[PDB]
């Protein structure tokens, strides 16, 4: 995240890290034994680590449960990254209770100028990289579809949207992809894309998590 | 236009 804030630990208790010997993509507990990603955060060997806030130090609420099933969306492309939506089943059930907490799906999608919450351990420079040790949180507003299209003429589909500021200095970066964006208590999107960060005019782009609610459901009713 | 995924590593296209 890229001119946020220290989120305070265990203020965003539905943050998950995904690691394969280091943090590679952030993601969201919807309940119990599933967590919402991002399609490209994809690989075998992820372990799920829940309740974290210092990623580098074992300091108390840390849960790690490997994945049991990744499921990628079988229409997700990854060149056009439309579609990039990743279900995870853990192999044991998360204990939940205040420190580590699911996140509700959407019932309907968010209007632009909706304020939403972005959290993640990504770099937190625009030119060049630093990454953090604990969670930082970055407040934003859903754009509007022709901003978005404006900005990535041809390149936004109906499955994404633009959240950020066109002045650039905040935004999400690498090592956030697959985290929440929580507006109004909903999960509505998840970290996925942009033209480099905090760029004047390149907000950055994320998946559409009120198009998928259905496939969500169904598919995770059938696993 | 040059655009990376935001993960470690970024996957980037034109
Ligand atoms: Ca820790």
């Amino acid at each position: 995240i890229v001119g946020g804030y220290t989120c305070g630990a265990n203020t965003v208790p539905y943050q998950v890290s995904l690691n394969s010997g280091y943090h590679f993509c952030g993601g969201s507990l919807i309940n119990s034994q599933w967590v919402v990603s991002a399609a490209h955060c994809y690989k075998s060997g992820i372990q799920v680590r829940l309740g974290e806030d210092n990623i580098n130090v074992v300091e108390g609420n840390e849960q790690f449960i490997s994945a049991s099933k990744s499921i990628v969306h079988p229409s997700y492309n990854s060149n056009t990254l439309n579609n990039d939506i990743m279900l995870i089943k853990l192999k044991s059930a998360a204990s939940l209770n205040s420190r580590v907490a699911s996140i509700s799906l959407p019932t309907s999608c968010a209007s632009a100028g909706t304020q939403c919450l972005i959290s993640g351990w990504g770099n937190t420079k625009s030119s060049g990289t630093s990454y953090p040790d604990v969670l930082k949180c970055l407040k934003a507003p859903i754009l509007s579809d022709s901003s978005c299209k404006s900005a990535y003429p041809g390149q936004i589909t109906s499955n994404m949207f633009c959240a950020g500021y066109l002045e650039g200095g905040k935004d999400s970066c690498q090592g956030d992809s697959g985290g929440p964006v929580v507006c109004s208590g909903k999960l509505q999107g998840i970290v996925s894309w942009g033209s480099g960060c905090a760029q004047k005019n390149k907000p950055g782009v994320y998946t559409k998590v009120c198009n998928y609610v259905s496939w969500i459901k169904q598919t995770i009713a059938s696993n | 236009s040059c655009r990376c995924t935001k993960s470690i590593p970024p996957q980037c296209h034109c």
